[PDB]
């Protein structure tokens, strides 16, 4: 009358109760996959308990002895008879058994270690132009003095290209200098000079609070072709799972690669189970790097410790489906309870309980560290000063 | 033995090529689709006869006939052995008819006309103040240093000359090579800077609020935002499996937005995708169609892809591949649809007939140049005004 | 003797301009809910409206109550009493007739050398009573749809200009004056 | 076996559906009454039939005639049951029949018409800083210049009172002037009066764009002691209501002067509905105000229009009752069903859903009128700097 | 014959007398409770002797004894024939005890200890910047003053101090009387023309970004902010009608809460409210007691008014005058009440006991005379000095 | 005369608080987790602990990891290798000592005038390498708890007021000097 449930302790789908030493019964397994099995039980009337596999592996196929393992194996050899689990599709379980349509979607995923906050860097105080507009303002800077210098030569009322210079630098800066033109030709070229420096230094100052203060996160690797690229960070994924199968049977150039990498990188960065993975990850100084489905990161990362981020996009999309072996009479209401709810919403609710629900995770006056690279330029300014000075000097002596 | 495929002429899984009078059969047509089954005969190994459903309606019940119209109906009735368009899944289709496994997902969404974008142009930074302003600034300026010349010279440097340019001095707060010694040039001066410190204040303060501010508010960003306000209207299409999903809802949202859509006069419902996208451009912002994420983003990616989507998907489903209830023909397909997902296939195919066409592209930023090219160009202008004065000031010395 | 000549021909014509831009009424160029909002060509007393069912009739303007009539001595009572009455317009229209009357009158009494120089104080005293009175004409319209402005505002405008410039000239025709005394 | 319910079309507690030519039964009337009282027969079990009355008066009594009106006369007279309606408590109505614990909290209020927003007035750039530190800066300007002359007369090295004030002034506006100080006094007063300005205008135009386009909302009448003040303005209430009795049994002065106004003031400001109060209000260009309970001001601000407002806070606070006759059966357990739903949090939920879900009701450029005055100090300057001139003229030719 | 009249200790409805061993009998005791209960008596004309609920639980029931404790057991049982208190109204009490028409509204209500004010002191305009940044600013204009003054002297107006007084007014960007001829002082004055516009900018925008900045934002802000959090416990006073109200609850936030609080590890309970009370104000922000809205108001109040009441009321009930059931005192007691809500006695009653007290009297506003106070301070200081030096350079001249 | 002494008297006191400050350990007073955080005073090279289950024993610090060991090469580490080095500050003592030399080696040749210009160049220089070591060491100490400098920092401060003193005094000698040779 019962039927045998399959599963593992992947969390959020399935996990244990607090203190379940004192729970009996399928009620100190509690999770999403747990829920979702009560529904489906409700919904074809059956009656289940809840099974976890002593190999604790979702399942693979062993290439020498053809045999199935974990999951996959208990269903088609008769230890059991329904896997509500987080079970991913893929072509080859297909062959051997029958699956539900996908109760969720997915995609694989990269996991690191997060990254230290940038902090704002030497010369941060350009950022809010844009490098183009400096090249142009410095270009226009050279041909105003010289205009100046041209106009005050041929049609004068002195302004020398050095103290043009002089005066262009004062403008823009707002100090004014000693001299100022007395030619109409001169004076257009001041004025306009004057405009270009009002609006280009009132931009400027409008947005500058944000450029000092904004840390940025970067991460060495924005994609899995930076991935691929960059030998020296270590890449690995479960052991037996359909990520694995994925990249062994992949025939893109990428993944082949990366599978090669895999089996011949040594020590083995394959792992044996997910939180494996995670400490592994957490616990290499951002050296390692690990492959999993894109709703463990989604967890993990709206979980403390919250050490860890995802990066990049999805590789591949799939899905989680039920299974069942060939021939049961419960595949085809299976199949009809999942579709059933899906169309009530219950999935959607079910999703945002066990990780939205879960969620673990300003004004500040300016640090010297912030504005500390203009008073090396200017250290630097007045040993130049100081320098130029003593060659005046020596070539005046002579 | 060719198989007969009924399919449905929406872009961009299934299209009519350009010239399509000359062309025939299966070769007149392209789209998704289209490679879709080609790759899974090829896997399988048969041939397939394309065609269309006659309806153009993907398919429902009548709920008094209790019968299937368009592309389910002709596949449960023996007309069609295969359906590869976008059948969505759903509890009713498939008792009566084998789905395969998804190979695409969506959800329910929103579109709307694209509003004005308002885009800046290179004059973009006397936008913090009203033309009005600057040019009663220009007279202002002209008027100040009239009344400066006049209150120093009349029984001195100020000629009418070095009064512009003082005053202009003093606007651009560049200080000045001379400054009033009598009692009404310094009250014109300090009046002429008490101007310009209030003027230029405000236009700084004015710019910095222009540049931390960006057009992002959407007019619903929300499903229930839909049923609050009545100026606009959202309907579905008929005989679509979104209008059975907002049928049978059983949420208040929902319900409620049901009970509009079913009591709306003029009706809602549209008779194809292409007339809810109509509609919406030409509604002046008056209809809100609701279809499938897809179809959204393709219209949104087309030109005038003067369409946007709004909000995040209400559900999330996928479409399938579909055929009669106890056919030999569901055991192979699937196995086919998962291989593409496995090899790729069927990424390249969505990457190709969503990306590639490309028709057009569309927290602090740097500034662009394009944003401050203005001034660039009226300082160029300038300077070439100067050489030319430079010149009329030779010749008529040289005379 | 040709700066005279020049002073008062910029003299008459700017009060020329200003006496048409008050009288004239294409100074705005907006829709209105006046007739049966629709085009309209408005100006500094009547606003008359076209491409419509009037296409050619108009009439004057309710400039203290704009159909509020409310907030009395309140700041913007004031600002609305001298929108209508137009005072600084006129004001700027009677001192260039003045200082052309005086430009005039220094031919024949060319001893007293100061009638130009209130000539030019009356120049430039129109120019500011013309920017004051745009000031005020622009700030009551605020009382937001398309708008424009018509040839009579750039008459004013031209006027204001003028006078600038002639109260220039009439400054300087006192200098020489004054410098030929010695 | 039916229950007689009494109630009135006081939106939003009963309104009738629209198009309700084809709607029979107790079905033609939606709102919060009629949903309460749909609960409270499910609780008590009992059959209602939903009923008006045709003199549309909530109730009151004649002083002369000693007759009860409305649905007070009608439950006591017998023509019905209960009143499942927005009746108000009072303790004249309890003396003749037995109310329940309130269903919801009220107060009276008052109700104007939405003045047009003020728009930012003349010498508006003042305001980002208190007059207290306008006065304050021109007494260290007067100060700092006393000082500089002072110093450069008694220990000099031309700085007269006059120049002092033009170089203070200068330095004040960030125009520097073309005398500068020579000895270490003055430059000790000039780099103090420097930072000064720096600090001061810098905080002056941080806050400058709030204080330039916000339009400011004040009204005329800011509570009741300003309403009973000003009697140019007029106030009315229902005519037989709570808020009518209330007023005539007051012994308070400020609320004896508004009866005795209203006893007296002609035309009779008293009208026969709560709907007439608001069209005579919007349709008074702001010469009227109404004083009623707060619940329809709240209903009627969050509607359209949205052309009348609410101002001030509650005078009297009271609640809505059910009501029933002596001695009646239904009285007991009425009470216990109006607790049950408190507790439950139906009343909540419905207040909600027919007041909140009922709701109807940006960087712009600057315009001319926003910054007019200082055009118009600048032109008066102007004028007053001519007729300066030509005084000296005069004095300097005699 | 006197009335015995229950009540309970707590403030402000009833407090005990400054000096109360001296004093015995209801002229010991004070209180909102104690106004009422007199006013009640003189328009009922009866005479009423005050006592206190030995158990100083306000009231409840025993699930399996199936008893009354508190003032309502001592009401039920016979022992007092009338209870002033502040009995909050609920279904199961009405049962069995005739309350009367509410004299009081109130509701669940959230209590936190204030947060740290960071009130602004005189010299709250260099917050912007570091201390560390001011002086490093004034050491490089030191150096660079010396280096102008070096370069520009070894083989001219630039002595040292007329160096101090250019970089200085380089600095405020008020100009300068000279400027540098020479490469190198123009090298100098060019970097530190430069460093004056980079660190004056960053000034301005970090204090706008101040000036349009308050520390409004609040720990939870509301009922589910309670539940998402661990790190601060929540818990309600046993035996209070708020314990119930939780219990009895049917929605998912209210049966988390109780969920929590039932199985709080140590007991979230508190004996009184002066405990929980004293556990917010000594649990460095550990601690959430829920309450009325009255008591949260009162104590937020008097001083050290270091608590903040926190959210909206979550539902609204009143308190409420008790007698037992088949009381003859029902009756007129419902009047009275009436009489002093309409009569605005019982407004006043609050007001006073909630206002005049008055321990701590705690968009865009102008700018407060004591945010740039410092300044002026600072003005006076350098007048001072500059007064100072002209006498001692006077001194010096005279000899 | 006495110019010269003055300037010889403080270039040694300046040099003196500098090599103070730089082998004295009591420049920050920060709680850290580095003793059984707990209160500490620290230095340029050691930190030394306080209050504390060592209340004496300390040690240096490991300047350029920090623990993390990570991102070389990126602009940072240089700063960690400068801090570490601490080469300003001792550059600062060097130049302050050779100008202290070059000031007392005037007094040998008091023909050779320029002796004391490079001696007043090296206190500038001095002083600039100074406030980049302290901008430096401040900078560092950012990778918010409370924190306060104690009197070594204030020493090196000295220092630099005093090289910039010196550096005046020295030009000023120079000056008289080429005056006096004319
Ligand atoms: O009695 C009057 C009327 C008047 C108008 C003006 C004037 C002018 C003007 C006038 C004459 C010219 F020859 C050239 C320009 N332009 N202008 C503007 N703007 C330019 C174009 C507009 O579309 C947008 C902003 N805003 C406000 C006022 C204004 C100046 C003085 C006077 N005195
Ligand atoms: O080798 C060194 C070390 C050093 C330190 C400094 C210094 C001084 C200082 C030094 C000596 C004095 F006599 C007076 C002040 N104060 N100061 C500050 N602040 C003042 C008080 C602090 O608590 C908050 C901000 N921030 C950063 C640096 C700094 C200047 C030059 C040098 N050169
Ligand atoms: N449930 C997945 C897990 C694989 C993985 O985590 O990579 C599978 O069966 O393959
Ligand atoms: N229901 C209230 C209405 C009174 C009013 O609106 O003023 C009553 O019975 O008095």
């Amino acid at each position: 009358k019962t039927v045998v449930v399959t599963t593992i302790l992947e969390s959020p789908y399935v996990m244990m109760k607090k203190n379940h030493e004192m729970l009996e019964g399928n009620e100190r397994y509690e999770g999403y996959c747990v829920d979702l099995a009560a529904e489906i039980a409700k919904h074809c009337g059956f009656k289940y308990k809840l099974t976890i596999v002593g190999d604790g592996k979702y399942g693979a196929r062993d290439a020498d002895t053809k045999i199935w393992n974990g999951m996959v194996g208990e269903l088609v050899y008769g230890k059991a008879d329904i896997a509500i689990a987080p079970l991913t599709i893929t072509l080859v379980r297909e062959e051997v058994i029958d699956f539900s349509k996908p109760f969720m979607s997915l995609g694989i995923s990269i996991m690191i270690k997060k990254p230290q906050k940038s902090k704002p860097g030497v010369f941060s105080f350009l950022d809010p132009l844009a490098y183009e507009i400096w090249m142009c303002i410095v270009f226009a800077y050279i041909g105003v003095s010289v205009v100046l210098f041209l106009v005050s030569r041929f049609s004068p009322y002195e302004f020398g290209i050095f103290n043009s210079l002089w005066f262009s630098l004062g403008a823009f800066m707002r100090q004014g200098c000693d001299i100022s033109p007395r030619s109409l030709s001169g004076r257009i070229v001041g004025g306009v000079w004057w405009f270009f420096t009002l609006i280009i230094i009132s931009s400027y100052t409008a947005n500058l609070a944000a450029f000092l203060t904004v840390e940025r996160m970067v991460s060495p690797i924005e994609s899995a072709e930076d991935l691929s690229k960059q030998t020296e960070i270590a890449y690995g994924t479960l052991d037996s799972g359909s990520t694995k199968e994925f990249f062994r049977r992949s025939k893109i150039a990428v993944f082949d690669k990366m599978w090669t990498y895999m089996r011949s990188a040594e020590p083995s960065v394959f792992v044996r189970t997910t939180a494996e993975g995670v400490a592994r990850v957490r616990k290499s100084k951002g050296k390692y790097a690990y492959l999993l489905e894109s709703t463990m990161n989604e967890y993990i990362e709206q979980r403390k410790p919250c050490d860890t981020m995802k990066v990049g996009g999805n590789l591949d999309s799939k899905g989680y489906g039920i299974a069942t072996p060939k021939g049961s009479s419960l595949g085809t209401p299976v199949n009809l309870a999942v579709l059933k709810l899906s169309e009530q919403g219950v999935l959607d609710k079910l999703k945002n309980k066990w990780w939205y629900d879960k969620g673990e995770c300003k004004t500040s006056a300016l640090s010297l560290s912030n504005v500390a690279g203009v008073f090396y330029i200017l250290v630097g300014g007045l040993g130049l000063a100081m320098l130029v000075a003593l060659i005046e000097f020596c070539y005046k002596s002579r | 033995r060719t198989y007969i495929v009924t399919t449905i002429l929406e872009d961009p899984y299934v299209m009519l090529k350009k010239n399509a009078n000359q062309f025939e059969g299966n070769d007149r047509y392209e789209g998704y689709c289209v490679e879709l089954a080609a790759e899974i005969a090829k896997h399988v190994g048969y041939s397939y006869r394309l065609e269309i459903v006659s309806d153009g309606k993907y398919g429902a019940r009548d709920p008094d006939t209790k019968a299937w119209n368009g592309m389910v109906g002709e596949l449960v009735y023996g007309r069609a052995d295969v359906a590869v368009a976008p059948l969505t899944i759903t509890l009713v289709r498939e008792e009566v008819i084998d789905f395969s496994k998804p190979f695409m997902s969506l959800g329910i969404s929103i579109m709307i006309k694209k509003p004005q974008k308002s885009k800046p142009g290179v004059f973009s930074f006397l936008d913090p103040l009203a033309y009005e302003i600057w040019m009663c600034i220009v007279f202002a300026y002209i008027g100040v240093s009239v009344v400066l010349f006049l209150v120093s010279r009349f029984s001195n440097e100020f000629g009418i000359f070095n009064s512009l340019w003082f005053s202009l001095g003093a606007f651009m707060q560049q200080g000045c090579d001379i400054s009033p010694r009598s009692l009404s040039g310094r009250i014109v001066g300090g009046v002429w800077w008490f101007f310009t410190l209030i003027i230029i204040s405000s236009y700084t303060a004015n710019l910095a609020a222009f540049l931390t501010v960006e057009r992002m508010v959407s007019p619903i960003e929300s499903a229930e935002d839909l049923a609050k306000q009545t100026e606009i209207a959202y309907g579905t299409l008929e005989a679509g499996s979104t209008k059975e999903f907002f049928r049978r809802s059983k949420i208040a949202v929902f319900e409620k937005m049901w009970t509009y859509m079913k009591s709306a006069e003029p009706s809602v419902f549209v008779r194809t995708t292409e007339e809810g996208m109509i509609r919406v451009r030409k509604s002046k912002g008056k209809y809100a169609y609701l279809l499938e994420s897809t179809m959204n983003e393709y219209i949104e990616q087309r030109k005038p892809c003067d369409t946007m989507k709004v909000g995040g998907n209400l559900d999330s489903k996928g479409y399938g591949i579909a055929t009669p209830k106890g056919s030999a023909l569901r055991g192979p397909v699937n196995l086919a649809v998962l291989k593409l997902s496995e090899q790729g296939v069927l990424d390249k195919l969505k990457s190709k007939w969503w990306y590639d066409k490309g028709e057009c592209g569309s927290k602090t930023s740097a500034l662009s140049l394009s944003n401050v090219a203005g001034v660039f160009y009226i300082l160029i202008g300038g300077l070439g005004l100067a050489m030319l004065v430079a010149l009329i000031e030779f010749c008529y010395k040289s005379r | 003797g040709v700066q005279v000549l020049l002073t008062t021909i910029g003299a008459f014509a700017a009060f020329g301009l200003m006496t048409i831009a008050i009288s004239t009424d294409y100074w705005l160029y907006t829709r209105a809910l006046i007739c049966n909002g629709g085009l309209t060509h408005s100006g500094l007393w009547r606003i008359c409206c076209l491409e419509g069912l009037k296409r050619g009739v108009c009439v004057k303007i309710n400039h203290f109550p704009e159909d509020t009539d409310y907030d009395h001595d309140s700041a913007e009572y004031l600002l609305r009493v001298v929108r209508a009455s137009s005072i600084f317009p006129i004001l700027s229209a009677i001192l260039l007739l003045l200082g052309g009357v005086c430009v005039a009158a220094s031919r024949v009494y060319k001893s007293k050398r100061n009638i130009i120089l209130g000539a030019g104080i009356l120049f430039v005293a129109a120019g500011l009573s013309n920017i004051i009175g745009v000031i005020v004409y622009i700030s009551a319209n605020a009382g937001k749809n398309h708008y424009s402005y018509g040839w009579s505002f750039y008459f004013g405008g031209l006027s204001f200009i003028l006078a600038e410039v002639i109260g220039v000239l009439a400054v300087n025709i006192y200098i020489e004056r004054s410098r030929e005394a010695h």
